[PDB]
């Protein structure tokens, strides 16, 4: 049953056995169960005290790293940055979230920015990141009136400073995020497969505050995300074939034996090699 | 009662349909007590790499087959770490465990008598010359009985149930398992000249079916238990 | 979780998961062998113990392998499943392969066996190294022979099958998380710029 | 020694003190015990 | 036996001695032992209280200094930096580790960087150091996809800031690092002498994040290492002849009497000089 | 104090004029405790036929001689029942005992430094290529020092008393005896690739007399004590 | 007064409080005392 495990288990001394009516090594996997043959009952062992800690394979250690979610470069001479939030854009963060079905965490977002004026040096600049939820009106110009909003959460930072960090709580209307969704989105007969409306967060708009001067720029924005306080349910098998798009889970397969469609593991000469 | 599992060392044998295993003369193997020891060196008791199941070569059972035999100290003199302790030491003392495996379908028939004979002094047929170092001392392969009806020494087969034995009846089971203790007049013995036991399997009822013609082999495993050696030499 | 023993060519699809055994005419014959290399491209890369433990680089524990026989009810036979520590080369005959840790299995009413691969090592851990013949990365060889023959009647099919499973025991351990060597393509995917109006 | 002066509870650090574990839901899911 | 020594020892007053049967000054070094003649038994002494502390000759004070392990300059107009980790590159750190056989410590690594654009001034730059373990795939280009990994440990820093510092624990699979190894690496008949696979750590890849602009650069990277929590076993004699390579311990010797092959100490005119 | 007798197994060594025997770093060999074991098989502890004195081949000491060395796990890999357990098993753990014998008359002189070096990574002279499987791994015979003044790796000989050692001064004694424990970072080790210790004897003061010209050989005995093996294989 | 707010124990400072010493393993390695 439920028990607190701090380190790995240990082995106790084994004697010879010639018992009738008892077979440890036989079982039946047709029941759906997993084998329970202790090594004490298959070979002759000694007694070994074990000090190996298992604290690194936790779920909160396996997940909580800073991974890139967005990268986009805009020139300044649509003059700003707008990104509808998803976690399906980069394939190395994605495959680690595809192991579970439900997730419940608190993110921690870092906006890192660098510039390259195209006098090759540069004066100081000032940025603005604004978190527009769903429903609210998004700007469409650098100096739109939607940037004067006191209600949307904004943050100002400079190029010369350490990067900006905030934290965002658990935002869903259910009790967990659905990584997978086997349903439709609308009440009509023809909607969009594979998305739920219970997981849509909104936009994130980034501009640069300084007025265009004599010289044009090139601004490159990176956004990182680190989960915190993670709870996870229902593990799943990992994705093997490469991804093809974002809105679904299509598959194409590579042409030659490693990760092909009819072969995941590359070929061998014969079985008795 | 049918299902059984043995384990000795890093070896294990699993069977599902087998009648009980018998102990020869009610005994179980053990070490040498203090009030029966003679040699005064400390014995070498390795207790692992010499207490495993060593399998021999399988023999094919056909309709004209007539029996097989083996010599138990001699069949293991070039196998593993049992065969290396025997060549370097001068005396030994051990007890064995035999396990015979032969299976077929629901449509076959047949029967094997698996018997273990102490001090089986053989004899040649229709001559006066004794057999030599040839025709005995075949390592890891066994001779075939020429006249199995008289056990190739004159004594009848019909009273060979006085020795420890089991049966392999293909209707009922497919395995036989015998445990043998140390049996000799002396507490230890030179292993390269004298052989205590003699395993011998004899097909009484020959096999037969009308399904197809397919090979049916017979396999023997031997596990020396509670072995100890003495008197170290060079080769 | 099952594993691709039959990863040879001209085996299309999910026929790569089972191995075919059949009757034969010689005394003792080899059936298959498994290269125990998680890091390299082997049969163990696509399992649950394979995909999860490639994110880490040190590992320590025991393993177990479970074989299910999928023949008919009228079919009998025996097998032997041995494991050799990594000192030498792979064993060829049954005479040099019985000396490792082996199990001898009879095809009975219940149709699974379990071969424990014990943790034999000098150090405390082992590494997922790119060299197969390193001293801290080479694990051993698992190989299977015929004890007796595979015998069927005239009405059953001659070719029976085996399915191979693998999992870990309760003392398995992992350390020093890294990046997975599996995903290595850099292909640009559709509807990426749709979020960027 | 953790430290936060923020009024919200989700602003804190992570925690690695959760060593509870029930492995016999994936490995032994059956009803009748063997 | 074992005892706690804080300061050096003291001397007690000596009287005249003319004892028969007792000789303090004679011994036998054929036993392998060392002399134990107290100065109280060789000359006539006074009583001296001694306050000299011995706390500076500790092993954790002799070793734990910041020593240079790497220095390499790359031009930016293979566009990045890659270094398979060893401690045999610079001969002044090396000779202090060659005194012991086994070591067990926790390092503390400082990456110090400076740049020289070849407008001679410069704007702000941003770096990235990534620690690739053994087995993992190393990048081969500045903008490779291996830099988006959330799993490898990375760190971002600027030129204008104080330098970066991290710490790295004891990473070996044994219980100590083997400075010397009298064996081979593989199971085959012909491997590589003098290296063990139990001590191989991996790569350390450093790039610069900013896109190439109008002007080329020249970046110079230095890496320092300070051991901490040191345990040391089995002292050895020091290396006298100069080093010749990294993968082994060959020796050549200088041409003239100081540190030559047939003479370590330089010559003198006569023995009765 | 001069007279001494060792006995291990069925072997014994008797000497009359010998200075005391030293323990390396104050230690004595022992078995592996439970809280330090890693491998989970039962170890093979033979405790006799692997705990004896095995003598090597004697070397002749002349006026132009310059030193000799040996590798202690490697010198015994084809000798007796130590060399048979090593080839069949995968791991070992042991500690040794060295005994060096060299005698002369009252009219000879000379001195030998008998030192034991852990992890003696050698080096080749005046090249960049590392030494291979040749020029190391000489079983039961040892190489001769090319440049013994720098121990053939660059470190000075004048500080080689930091290792456990004794002296054989022909004026005083004619024997030297050193006890070595298990010294490695790991609890067990593969014996066919890695060598822990390195025995090396170096004539500092060369011999000399005016009586006659006669041979003076040097003999080395090694006794592995408290050895145990694990991980059984085929060859 | 040492100070660390990190959760890992290897992140701390050094320590110079280890004055234990056994010199008679290198200087007197023999068995029979003189």
């Amino acid at each position: 049953i439920e028990s607190i495990i701090k380190t790995a288990t240990d082995t106790v001394k084994s004697e010879i056995n010639a018992e009738l009516g008892v077979v440890p090594s036989l079982n039946a996997v047709e029941t759906g169960a997993t084998s329970n043959t202790e090594p004490e009952e298959a070979i002759q062992t000694r007694t070994v005290i074990n000090q190996h800690g298992v604290s690194e394979t936790l779920v909160e250690n396996f997940l909580s790293r800073a991974a890139l979610v967005s990268k986009r470069s805009f020139e300044y001479k649509k003059n700003f940055f707008k990104w509808t939030i998803n976690t399906r854009s980069f394939v190395q963060l994605r495959r680690k979230l595809e192991l579970f079905t439900y997730l419940r965490f608190d993110a921690e977002i870092t906006i890192l920015t660098t510039v390259a004026v195209n006098y090759v040096g540069l004066p100081d600049l000032t940025l603005q990141a604004m978190f527009v939820p769903t429903g609210a009106l998004t700007p469409e110009k650098q100096d739109s009136f939607h940037w004067q909003s006191g209600s949307n959460a904004s943050v100002f930072f400079k190029i010369s400073d350490p990067p900006a960090r905030i934290t965002i709580p658990f935002m869903c209307i259910n009790s967990a995020y659905s990584v997978f969704y086997d349903g439709f989105a609308g009440f009509e007969k023809n909607g969009l497969y594979g998305i739920n409306p219970a997981d849509t967060i909104g936009n994130l708009c980034v501009r640069i505050v300084n007025e265009h001067q004599p010289v044009g720029f090139t601004v490159t924005v990176r956004v990182y995300m680190k989960p915190k306080h993670i709870k996870a349910w229902a593990p799943r098998p990992p994705r093997t074939l490469p991804y093809m798009s974002i809105a679904n889970a299509n598959y194409k397969g590579k042409e030659r034996a490693p990760n092909a469609l009819n072969a995941i593991i590359g070929n061998r000469d014969s079985v008795k090699t | 009662d049918r299902v059984l599992q043995l384990k000795l060392g890093n070896s294990a044998i699993v069977t599902q349909e087998a009648a009980n295993y018998c102990c020869a003369y009610g005994e179980w193997p053990n070490y040498l007590p203090d009030h029966e020891a003679v040699a005064i060196d400390k014995p070498t008791q390795p207790e692992t790499a010499t207490d495993r199941f060593y399998t021999l070569k399988s023999v094919k059972w056909e309709t004209g087959s007539t029996g097989w035999w083996w010599k138990l100290p001699d069949a293991l003199n070039n196998i593993g770490m049992f065969g290396q302790n025997v060549q370097h030491h001068y005396l030994y003392r051990s007890g064995f465990l035999i396990h015979v495996q032969c299976n077929a379908t629901k449509f076959h028939q047949g029967a094997l008598l698996v018997v273990a004979i102490p001090e089986h002094q053989r004899g040649a047929h229709n001559t006066n010359t004794s057999p030599g170092f040839d025709d005995i001392m075949k390592g890891e392969e066994g001779g075939t009985f020429n006249h199995p009806y008289v056990l190739d020494d004159g004594t009848s087969l019909a009273c060979a149930t006085i020795f420890p034995h089991q049966w392999i009846n293909l209707r009922t089971n497919n395995s036989a398992t015998i445990v043998l203790p140390w049996m000799n007049a002396a507490p230890m013995d030179f292993p390269l000249r004298h052989n205590q036991w003699t395993l011998a399997i004899i097909p009484v009822v020959p096999l037969g079916t009308r399904t197809t013609s397919s090979m049916v082999p017979i396999t023997v495993s031997i596990a020396p238990m509670c072995c100890e050696f003495n008197g170290l030499r060079h080769a | 979780s099952m594993m691709e023993i039959n990863n040879t060519e001209s085996a299309v699809g999910m026929e790569r998961l089972k191995v075919d055994i059949s009757a034969l005419t010689d005394v003792d014959q080899l059936l298959f062998n498994i290269p125990l290399d998680i890091q390299l491209d082997g049969p163990l890369r696509n399992t649950l113990v394979g995909n999860i433990s490639r994110y880490y680089t040190h590992w320590s524990g025991s393993l177990e392998m479970t074989f299910m026989f999928c023949g008919s009810f009228m079919a009998t036979g025996k097998l032997i499943l041995c494991y050799t520590p990594p000192g030498g080369s792979c064993p060829t005959t049954r005479e040099t392969a019985m000396l490792g840790t082996h199990i001898v299995w009879d095809f009975g009413l219940q149709s699974s066996v379990t071969l424990i691969i014990p943790w034999i090592s000098g150090s405390h851990y082992r590494m997922f190294n790119n060299d197969a013949k390193s001293t801290n990365a080479n694990v051993g060889y698992v190989t299977c022979f015929m004890q007796t023959n595979l015998i069927v009647p005239s009405e059953s099919s001659d070719t029976c099958s085996l399915i191979g499973f693998i999992a870990a025991k309760d003392d398995f351990s992992l350390r020093l998380m890294r990046d997975s060597p599996d995903i290595g393509q850099l292909d640009h995917l559709h509807a990426a710029e749709a979020a960027y109006q | 020694n953790q430290i936060n002066f923020y009024k919200d509870s989700y602003a804190a650090s992570a925690s690695k003190q959760d060593f509870s574990q029930d492995p016999s839901k994936f490995t032994e899911p059956v009803v009748e015990g063997l």
